[PDB]
RNA sequence: UCAGUCGGUCCUGAGAGAUGGGCGAGCGCCGUUCCGAAGGGACGGGCGAUGGCCUCCGUUGCCCUCAGCCGAUCGAAAGGG
RNA sequence: CGCGACCUCAGAUCAGACGUGGCGACCCGCUGAAUUUAAGCAUAUUAGUCAGCGGAGGAAAAGAAACUAACCAGGAUUCCCUCAGUAACGGCGAGUGAACAGGGAAGAGCCCAGCGCCGAAUCCCCGCCCCGCGGCGGGGCGCGGGAAAUGUGGCGUACGGA
């Protein structure tokens, strides 16, 4: 009927993949219809299976980065597709941590003459 | 035999499509393109045409990618979140 | 050891291959041009059937991206015919029209018939 | 042989070296210490060498 | 903060007393306040002010 | 301290001592090409009071600036204009040869940002400096409070703005009656400050 | 010219199908008013450039 | 509008054009062998590893040895082919 | 002859990074005229303006005196009023033309080299373990590698410091 990707995530690859070769199928004789001439059931159709193609498609593609990215979760050097894709000026930019750090001279600064919380009488 | 019989002999065309620009000014002789410059690799860009300058900006074309970062600007560029599911 | 040659060359120094620490693409790309997007549909024109009628040939719309070996192995795995020879034509609309000439044992007519082109 | 620019470099300049007048201030270091007195003043250097990481 | 008093430089304003930049270091170490302190209480401090009177 | 020395040393250039190490290194120099890398700097004491160290991130380029003046780009004669402006040989740029030195250095070195520059020698013909460059994203420099400024993007080619040593002489900028033509962002802020007409809403 | 390359050659196809009318049916939309193509191109009065 | 055999595709002519270098405030320009460490090749030999009836050979990885070229590259649907 | 260092220079599809170009209203650096006015015109004027080139940022630049003053002295930079169409420049012709002080908006100060004192007390990279990781960091283990004495880090900078 209408396949919907709530259950097909659970799918596992190869019937995914069974699957989506006779979606081709189905794509291509209903191609074969269209040019020889006939009802509009099959002319509607063309659009429902190739939604369901790309349906299935994005659900395989989102089931493997998943994956990818759960495999370079922890390790240090990780591919540039994984890699946040932000702005290249806020990439460039310096991270928390090096723009916290702080020397030792301006922390004793800090330490010796804090701002104090003051307020002066009328 | 200045006008009309010299414009017979126009069968030999001096500029073709730049693969840059998209227009028909890639000169084939100089192999480089009188609109954008094509083998240069600074777009051809001068102050004296205004005209010229808005024909192609930045904001002309399809803006593939930037307007797509304009939309993630609006959310901070959020990255590895999804809405909660129902 | 000495030098012959009055003149001096780069000595040829040791040079390694690739080891990245990281792949640069977590996955290779999948093949978008795969045996079925390759062949789009075959042509239901008077001159194409009175092809296939006489030369024992189909005739299919595909797309400019696809070699000749491409067809004929896409043609052999969908449809488990064998394929004599290729010949491909661009269409001036754009597409390529290719004309698939089968071994002489299998039949361009039954094949017609039994694909849905008839 | 004709050889690479650099190799050509660092050896005529030690032929200006010692062409040209040396000031005494420069060429008191081509004056050096003998091979026994050297030798001699290693092995006692070796006795204070600093301690390593 | 507070800026100390600072009369004007000019023949034409010698009669009148405006508001200063920061108090002088002689004058904080007269009152017995530290330079590092003395912002963090709230009081300007300029170091290149003088005081021939 | 051996630094005093040194400089006390290389404030006597026309002595012979001073005058025989210039002159090879005028002529070394001469024989490279105008743009190179030198792996330590030439003056130690220079650098470090320009604001090098000896740590990873900051290299040594030493370039080669034809000495000389600078005629007007156009064909043989052809000034066409009024007579005040017939000026082609004896004209002069209005940046030190040092700035011009820092400058195309730091363009062929776009990676890294130019800290400073000296001067190691001259000739007739030629002048040679040594320019400093820090690689901003050398951790070695990224992780060090003190010196990550340089990091930001704020200082992107400070040698083609005019923000070096030698480029803020050409500016004619600072305190004083003598720079009252540039007060403000610039000499030509302060002009463009100067002449606009501030047209209030009740005049 | 028959030897055409394989770019000129595709910016006449794209040409050709885009000089095709407009079907019929698209008329009968609310928000149309498009009575005919004004973008119509023909050999013998625009010579499409290139 | 269907090609191993028809042409392009290959080669180079007049020319054009990067690297080295030099110049230039600068986009860049000059210059084409000139102010260059310009060879990623190989008969053969040696060391070591793999596969196939580990015979003999192939792919290699390393070393010895040999080696000129003229300048990357573009440039003709009437030149060569 | 060879072996092993240091120094200068190469080759890397070597491991990890960066720059290339575009918009360009505003901003920074350079180059930069002629129209026009002077009832002609050559100095001037147009004008550090147009055109041209390079470089960014959300603002830029500037910036904490080798300052202003000559008074009973003020005290970083920047912007508004005022000084002022003044001092002054000008075939002293046409025309050009600031700055100080004063009132406000805002207001925030600082850091090295050098001199010195502390066993280089400093920093980078790779291997392993734990923690969070869609701003790759913190702790621990490596007689692991490297930078650096041709000078890293702590104290410390003209207001003194040790
Ligand atoms: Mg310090
Ligand atoms: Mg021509
Ligand atoms: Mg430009
Ligand atoms: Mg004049
Ligand atoms: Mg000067
Ligand atoms: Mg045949
Ligand atoms: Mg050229
Ligand atoms: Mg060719
Ligand atoms: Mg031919
Ligand atoms: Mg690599
Ligand atoms: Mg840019
Ligand atoms: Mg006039
Ligand atoms: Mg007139
Ligand atoms: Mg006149
Ligand atoms: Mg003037
Ligand atoms: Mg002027
Ligand atoms: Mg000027
Ligand atoms: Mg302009
Ligand atoms: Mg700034
Ligand atoms: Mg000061
Ligand atoms: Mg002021
Ligand atoms: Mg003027
Ligand atoms: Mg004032
Ligand atoms: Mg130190
Ligand atoms: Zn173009």
């Amino acid at each position: 009927a209408k396949i919907k990707a709530r259950d097909l995530r659970g799918k596992k690859k190869e019937e995914l993949l069974k699957q989506l070769d006779d979606l081709k199928v189905e794509l291509s004789q209903l191609r074969v219809a269209k040019v020889t001439g006939g009802a509009a059931s099959k002319l509607s159709k063309i659009r429902v299976v190739r939604k369901s193609i790309a349906r299935v498609l994005t659900v395989i593609n989102q089931t493997q980065k998943e994956n990818l990215r759960k495999f370079y979760k922890g390790k240090k050097y990780k591919p540039l597709d994984l890699r946040p894709k932000k702005t290249r000026a806020m990439r460039r930019r310096l991270n928390k941590h090096e723009e916290s750090l702080k020397t030792k001279k301006q922390q004793r600064k800090e330490r010796l003459y804090p701002l104090r919380k003051y307020a002066v009488k009328a | 035999t200045k006008g009309t019989s010299s414009f017979g002999k126009r069968r030999n065309k001096t500029h073709t499509l730049c693969r840059r620009c998209g227009s028909k000014a890639y000169h084939l002789q100089k192999s480089t393109c009188g609109k954008c410059g094509y083998p240069a690799k600074r777009k051809r860009k001068y102050n004296w045409s205004a005209k010229a300058k808005r024909r192609n900006t930045t904001g002309t074309g399809r803006m593939r990618h930037l307007k797509i970062v304009y939309r993630r600007f609006r959310h901070g560029f959020r990255e590895g979140t999804t809405p909660k599911p129902k | 050891k000495i030098r012959t040659s009055p003149t001096f060359r780069r000595p040829k120094t040791l040079r390694l291959r690739r080891q990245p620490k990281y792949p640069r693409k977590s996955a290779p790309r999948r093949n978008k041009l795969d045996h079925y997007a390759i062949i789009k549909f075959p042509l239901t024109t008077e001159s194409a059937m009175k092809k296939i009628e006489d030369n024992n040939t189909l005739v299919f719309i595909v797309d400019v991206k696809a070699n000749k070996h491409q067809i004929k192995q896409a043609v052999k795995k969908l449809y488990d015919i064998d394929v004599a020879k290729v010949n491909t034509l661009i269409r001036p609309d754009g597409e390529k029209k290719a004309y698939v000439r089968l071994a002489p044992d299998y039949d361009a007519l039954d094949v017609a018939n039994k694909i849905g082109i008839i | 042989v004709k050889w690479p620019r650099y190799i050509r470099l660092q050896r005529q300049r030690a032929i200006l070296y010692k062409r040209l007048k040396v000031p005494p201030a420069i060429n008191q270091f081509t004056q050096v210490l003998d091979r026994q007195t050297a030798t001699q003043l290693l092995k006692l250097a070796h006795k204070y060498r600093p301690e390593t990481k | 903060p507070i800026r100390p008093i600072v009369r004007c430089p000019t023949v034409r304003y010698h009669t009148k007393v405006r508001a200063g930049r920061g108090f002088s270091l002689e004058e904080l170490r007269v009152a017995g306040i530290h330079k590092k302190v003395a912002r963090t209480i709230g009081i300007s401090v300029d170091p290149r002010r003088r005081n021939k009177s | 301290g051996a630094y005093k020395y040194i400089q006390e040393l290389w404030r006597k250039k026309q002595s012979d001592v001073m005058r025989f190490l210039l002159r090879v290194r005028c002529w070394q120099y001469r024989q490279l090409s105008a743009l190179h890398r030198a792996p330590r700097p030439t003056r130690p004491d220079k650098a470090r009071r320009l604001g090098y160290k000896a740590k990873q991130g900051y290299v040594i380029y030493r370039i080669r600036v034809r000495r000389g003046g600078r005629k007007r780009p156009v064909p043989k004669g052809a000034t066409y204009g009024k007579p005040v402006h017939h000026g082609v040989n004896q004209l002069k740029f209005a940046r030190s040869l040092q700035s011009v030195a820092e400058e195309r250095a730091g363009r062929h070195c776009g990676a890294l940002r130019v800290l400073n520059s000296y001067w190691v020698g001259e000739d007739s013909t030629y002048k040679f400096f040594e320019v400093i460059l820090i690689d901003p994203f050398h951790k070695a420099i990224r992780r060090n409070p003190d010196t990550q400024w340089i990091t930001k993007p704020v200082h992107k080619h400070r040698e083609m703005r005019g923000l070096t040593s030698a480029g803020r002489k050409s500016r004619g900028l600072g305190k004083g009656h003598k720079f009252h033509h540039t007060i403000g962002g610039s000499r030509r802020a302060a002009w463009r400050r100067r002449n606009t007409l501030q047209l209030h809403r009740y005049r | 010219s028959s030897h055409k390359t394989f770019r000129i050659k595709r910016f006449l196809a794209k040409k050709q199908k885009q000089n095709r009318p407009i079907p019929q049916w698209i008329w009968m939309k609310t928000g149309n008013k498009i009575r005919y193509n004004s973008k119509r191109r023909h050999w013998r009065r625009t010579k499409l450039g290139l």
